[PDB]
RNA sequence: UAACCGGAGAGGGAACCCACU
């Protein structure tokens, strides 16, 4: 264990082993139950780890390198599935990294964790700490094919927007943007923030015993001066009560 | 120990004498604005 | 105030029409890079059949890598000179760089003409694998593409190999920035 | 989770057009032609009738624990 | 957290009035009329009518800040002629013009439902 | 009680500031001594700091989520000395390389370059629109 | 509510704070009724070399006018800016994606052509 | 020194949108015409949402947002009603408001799509636009939970909110062949033609005019369906008259105070 | 005076007095919820 | 044959990790 490997095609001659019959069953999946493990059993593709990758020669493209032309080495043994598969979870949603700069790609891939959106499906039930959820999530207009493999079509983060590359007013000198008040009124990027609290009451050996109760000004002592009308009889705020800071 | 309590970066000599906590000091993100002169800064009402 | 209002009336943008060039200069770039590549293959074949005479003061390997670096630097400089000669004088890239606000004449060259050779630790990209920079190339080859020279532009897009090489360069720049900031902070504290 | 009622740029009414869009895609038209048949000329409305994702079917697939 | 309520854009409160006046000292016969809680949708057309007037030498309009609903107008007209009556004359000329647009637009729309054909 | 609310001369009032007051203003790390400048405070509705690009240029400030610190001196003599020493016109120019450090930001720089291009021919309405925003304007139109 | 001062992200790393907010009458507009949402920085673009962002915006306009989800796989090398400009000419718009904008304050056309189009943004 | 004689003609009329041309007027006046369409046209929109009991998974603030963004029919009762902020009455009165009700209990196994049709109105002249096609969806309700609410609609304009903005879209332009040369074309042949352009296919660029003004403004007004476009234009012009009259009276009193 | 609570998985209503085990009356389920307040709520549509 | 009383300071800390500059 501990070796890291990735699947790669097996090619013996100048021609590959991934045949039209196999892609026909793979296209007619979910009926024949033709699996990736069934493909591995067929031996078209195999797992290749680091030392073996060191000692083997690779064919970058069957349509371009394994095809007969001015030969480079003509001793191709393994072939990559797809070059974009060298990317990761955030680089997958990064569009046009072959056009972008590497510091920009690294920055965007880091910012993908800050990319705010509908994080889980059952967020109303799942009561977590510091949750964020947007009103109107949308899938991106232009993307790679890998996003719907990463389920980005179902739980995306953000809105396709009509931007204007220009310098209009001059309130956007350095890394600044101007926005539509009317659209933001209409629902543009309006999100909502969730914060959860907790409390564990304790029972001890009668020296100090904690019990959930509405405090009383004359009875209880050491109170901080605030309102308590929103507090119920037991000592719990009911749902649907508007409340601001410095309140019980 | 006290030797640690003073030789630390949070120690008395550095984290409490050379640099110490002060009030009367707000902190927030900024926003470009060219319509005011170079000598002026605009602040929020809650800060003020 | 008044320059912001004049800019408000005027308008200033950047676009693909500003970033694109013409086919005749594109063909000039392809001819230049093809000439440079066949020249460096000639030099490599010269070293293979050992007609290469080593320069005094360094080994044959150092002389060969100096020759390769000289050829690639000359080719990249000619490419940049050709592009900056043909920037068509309506490019907002040209206008803003002439204003001196941001960017550089070489940045037009990477975004338009060619990325060029990227260097790690002041040299070409070493043989991380068994005498090969990548398993995608054969063993014991010294091609500029296989060693870290980019034959394409940002507008043209990059192969994944040279994209990996640009990642090498960007990571090298970022680690330099981090250690630079930390060490200059400590040194400034020492001086104070 | 829901289709916005109005275009963020324009303000054209969108809410009925989502269910109409689903009806036409079940009637098996190409989605751009069905969008034009519904009559959304501007791309800033074509985007929201095109690339809207719905989550409320999953949310209602969850059981109502607050009854 | 500190959002301006929307009526701050248009509602004039107690203590301030719509128009204030100041006489300029840099050039004589120059007056500054400050309009409160209103914007370029009137500023532009008032300066259009002032440019239509040839009796003014200098005209000017500027908002002190976009988020501060206010505009100032500096007008320097020819001597023997007064900027105040110039400004009122320009406004009432614009009023008569837009009224004429209004009845012309009624007769045009009525022509449309009766049929241009 | 209003008996307590009654005032006489010589008392101390912890009062909210208005426009004109002097405040010091910085960004950690203070790499250069130009990185903390005095400024006059002013009030705007939306809740963030508002400032100039000519002050961002020495601040190494570029608005990608960078937040500034703002200290206000309490003592009047400290306020006066901050006003008269650390103020931006008083320290336009650095000593280390005897060069100006305020500069002109990129967008206005490119705009003024295209404005100072030779072939600029500006309409009367636009010149009319422009010459209010000169603070030091004499008030007379120049010859076209 | 999205106020000014929030942080907004492209899919290419251009961090941008919301400066100010103007009304719909105040933003510029095209010959048709489209009004934009974001005004990003044409000085930021050449420094960061976000030609990927430019191609992303142009492909987004093409895919929006076409009626299909665009594909932006990196190492495809089967589609390029020439084919995208061909699709733009097919759909009747300008070859290089620039258009004419109209001032919301004065009403005069902007002297320069202005780039416009959809993309994907995220607040942070 | 005095106003010119502008001209108005209309090409075609449709319920959703109208198209017309204006000539012999200033670009500033035309821009203000577009802005007075956008901003200050008063219509009726839902404003006060009281919620008795919500058990939908959508939250109450979201429900109020969509209710406010529902459009309504505001033919002439918007002109009859007075502003809520100015009308002296306890809370909202029927002279300055409209009452709405929405009670939905999804008791069926299928999801009951709450629609704009189900809003019960107090005045027949005001309904959702869709009624008098598919209705406007509000919230999809699962079986078991319900939503009970009361609402009041008032009169506002687009300086407040885009929900009180009734114009779906304005297309305002001029000079279809850049004869005034407001723009400079590096590649005018590559620049596509406008639909109002009359230049040749070989030229596609009108010659520069040394002496001229921008003229012949083309207008395409697309309503959201709440009002007829002609009524929208008349209301905008009437509000412009009222605002200029108020400015005249106030500044005349300012002059009287000065003298 | 006693609180009106909702079991959750039963979706049922029950009455709970203070200092009592938090269990459903027919199933004893520990996940347990409180009902909406009776105090009025309004929202302006902004 | 009885007369104006008023009450606001706070409570840990220490470590690790993440994020941002
Ligand atoms: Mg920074
Ligand atoms: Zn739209
Ligand atoms: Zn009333
Ligand atoms: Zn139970």
């Amino acid at each position: 264990a501990g070796r890291i490997c990735r699947p790669l095609l097996i090619v013996e001659k100048q021609k590959l082993l991934l045949k039209k019959r196999h892609i026909d069953q793979l296209k007619e999946r979910e009926y024949n139950n033709y699996s990736w493990q069934d493909l591995v059993a067929s031996g078209v593709v195999e797992y290749i780890d680091t030392l073996e990758e060191e000692t083997v020669m690779l064919a970058m493209t069957p349509d371009d390198l394994q095809e007969k032309e001015v030969a480079y080495c003509s001793t191709y043994t393994h072939c990559e599935i797809h070059p974009s598969m060298i990317l990761g979870v955030c680089a997958s949603i990064i569009p046009f990294p072959d056009h972008n700069q590497s510091p920009r790609n690294t920055y965007q891939s880091a910012m993908g964790k800050q990319a705010m959106g509908v994080y889980i499906t059952n967020f109303h039930v799942r009561m977590d700490t510091l949750a964020h959820v947007l009103y109107y999530p949308q899938k991106p207009l232009v993307t790679t094919r890998s996003m719907e493999y990463l389920r980005f079509r179902e739980l995306p983060a953000g809105i396709n927007s009509i931007v204007a590359i220009a310098s209009y007013t001059g309130y956007n000198q350095e890394d600044s943007v101007i926005m539509n008040r009317s659209a933001v009124d209409r629902g543009f990027f309006r999100s909502v923030f969730y914060r959860s609290y907790k409390e564990q009451e304790s029972k001890k050996g009668f020296d100090q015993e904690e019990v959930f109760e509405k405090p009383t000004r004359e009875t209880c002592q050491g109170m901080r001066h605030a309102i308590y009308d929103k507090l119920d009889d037991d000592g719990l705020i009911a749902p649907g009560v508007r409340v601001s800071g410095d309140d019980v | 120990s006290l030797k640690q309590r003073l030789k630390g970066k949070e120690g008395r000599v550095r984290g409490n004498l050379m640099g110490k906590r002060v009030d009367f000091s707000a902190r927030t993100v900024i926003t470009p604005d060219p319509n005011l002169s170079i000598d002026q800064v605009g602040v929020p009402r809650s800060i003020a | 105030t008044v320059i912001n209002n004049w800019l408000l009336i005027e308008g200033h943008t950047i676009g693909i029409g500003d970033s694109i060039a013409d086919s005749k200069t594109y063909q000039d770039i392809q001819n230049t890079i093809k000439k440079a590549k066949q020249d460096v293959i000639e030099v490599i074949e010269k070293a293979h059949n050992n007609e290469l005479e080593p320069t005094p003061g360094n080994t044959l390997r150092q002389t060969f890598e100096n020759q390769v670096n000289r050829i690639l630097n000359d080719a990249r400089d000619k490419t940049g000179s050709s592009a900056q000669k043909s920037l068509s004088e309506y490019n907002n890239f040209k206008s803003m760089v002439v204003s001196g606000a941001k960017g550089s004449k070489i940045n037009i060259s990477q975004v338009i003409a060619v990325v060029g050779q990227q260097n790690v630790e002041g040299k070409r990209i070493p043989f991380g694998f068994k005498h090969r920079t990548l398993p995608h190339f054969i063993k014991d080859d010294y091609g500029p593409e296989s060693r870290g020279f980019v034959e394409n532009s940002y507008l043209a897009g990059l192969t994944p190999t040279e994209f990996f090489f640009h990642a090498m360069g960007g990571r090298e720049g970022l680690i330099d920035t981090a250690v630079k900031t930390a060490e200059t902070g400590y040194i400034q504290r020492r001086l104070i | 989770m829901i289709i916005p009622v109005r275009c963020f740029t324009c303000g054209k009414i969108v809410g009925n057009k989502w269910e109409a869009y689903l009806g036409l895609l079940q009637a098996e038209y190409t989605e751009g032609d069905a969008l034009d048949a519904l009559g959304l000329k501007r791309y800033c409305c074509r985007r929201m009738l095109l690339a809207h994702v719905d989550l409320i079917e999953k949310l209602l697939n969850y059981a109502p624990l607050e009854k | 957290m500190n959002a301006p309520p929307a009526f701050e854009s248009f509602l004039l409160f107690e203590g301030e009035k719509k128009i204030t006046i100041n006489k300029d000292t840099k050039v004589p016969n120059a007056c500054l009329f400050t309009i409160n809680k209103e914007d370029h949708t009137l500023g532009n057309i008032i300066k259009s009518q002032l440019l239509k007037d040839p009796q003014v030498l200098f005209a000017g309009y500027k908002v002190p800040h976009p988020l501060e609903h206010k505009i100032i107008i500096r007008v320097q007209t020819t001597p023997d002629y007064s900027p105040q009556e110039a400004f009122t004359n320009a406004i009432t000329d614009l009023i008569s013009e837009l009224s004429l647009l209004e009845e012309r637009f009624r007769v045009a729309i009525k022509d449309k439902q009766e049929g241009i054909e | 009680k209003p008996s307590d609310l009654h005032l006489q001369t010589g008392y101390k009032v912890e009062r909210h500031m208005c426009d004109g007051d002097i405040v010091i203003f910085n960004r950690q790390p203070t790499l250069h001594k130009m990185s903390m400048m005095g400024h006059r405070v002013r009030i705007l509705p939306w809740s963030t700091f508002r400032l100039n690009l000519s002050v961002t240029t020495p601040y190494n400030a570029d608005f990608d989520g960078d937040e500034m610190n703002l200290h206000l001196p309490q003592s009047l003599e400290t306020r006066a000395e901050i006003q008269e020493l650390a103020m931006v016109p008083r320290m336009i120019v650095t000593p280390q390389s005897n060069r100006p450090v305020m500069g002109i930001v990129q967008d206005t720089l490119t705009a003024v370059r295209k404005f100072t291009k030779r072939d600029v021919f500006l309409e009367r309405g636009e010149v009319m629109n422009l010459l209010m925003f000169l603070s030091t304007w004499d008030g007379k139109v120049p010859q076209p | 509510i999205p106020q000014i001062g929030d942080k907004f992200a492209s899919r290419h790393g251009q961090k941008g704070t919301c400066g100010i907010q103007y009304r719909q009458e105040d933003m510029p507009f095209t010959c048709e009724g489209i009004t934009p949402d974001i005004i990003i920085n044409p000085h930021a673009i050449p420094s960061r070399m976000t030609i990927g962002h430019l191609i992303e915006c142009l492909q987004g306009k093409v895919s929006a006018n076409k009626g299909e989800i665009g594909d932006a796989t990196p190492f495809n090398d089967a589609v390029n800016v020439q084919k995208i400009s061909n699709l733009l000419s097919d759909y009747g718009y300008h070859l290089r994606g620039n258009e004419v904008l109209y001032n919301g304050f004065t009403g005069r056309k902007i002297t320069s052509q202005i780039f416009i189009g959809p993309t994907y943004y995220q607040r942070l | 020194p005095y106003a010119n004689q502008p001209t108005v003609r209309i090409t075609e009329l449709t319920d959703e949108n109208v198209k017309f041309i204006i000539e012999n007027t200033d670009l500033a006046v035309a821009n203000s015409i577009r802005r007075v369409f956008i901003a200050e046209v008063p219509i009726i929109a839902i404003d006060w949402v009281q919620i008795d009991a919500n058990s939908s998974v959508l939250h109450d603030e979201f429900i109020a947002h969509r209710l406010g963004l529902i459009p309504l029919t505001s033919d002439d009762i918007v002109d009859k009603l007075q502003y809520s902020r100015d009308c002296t009455c306890e809370e909202f009165c029927p002279e300055c408001s409209v009452e709405f009700t929405l009670d939905v209990r999804c008791n069926e196994d299928q999801t009951r799509h709450v629609t704009s049709r189900d809003l019960i109105s107090n005045s027949p002249r005001v309904i959702p636009v869709t009624s008098r096609q598919d209705d406007i969806l509000i919230v999809k309700l699962r079986k078991g939970q319900e939503l009970r609410l009361r609402a009041y609609a008032k009169k506002g304009f687009g300086k407040e909110h885009a929900k009180w903005n009734p114009t779906a879209g304005v297309a305002f332009e001029y000079d279809p062949d850049n004869a005034l040369r407001h723009t400079v074309y590096p590649k005018p042949e590559e620049w596509p033609k406008s639909e109002y352009s009359e230049l040749d296919e070989d030229e596609s660029q009108a010659p520069y005019d040394p002496n001229g003004k921008p003229e012949r403004f083309y207008y395409n007004v697309e309503s959201c369906g709440s009002l007829r476009p002609e009524t929208i234009v008349l209301s905008a012009l009437s509000g412009l008259k009222k605002k200029l009259s108020d400015l005249q009276t106030q500044l005349s009193h300012e002059i009287q105070s000065d003298v | 005076q006693p609180m009106i609570y909702i079991c959750g998985e039963c979706h049922t209503e029950n009455e709970i007095k203070s200092r009592d085990p938090i269990r459903c009356r027919e199933c004893g389920y520990r996940i347990m919820y409180k009902k909406r307040t009776k105090r009025l709520v309004v929202f302006d549509a902004r």
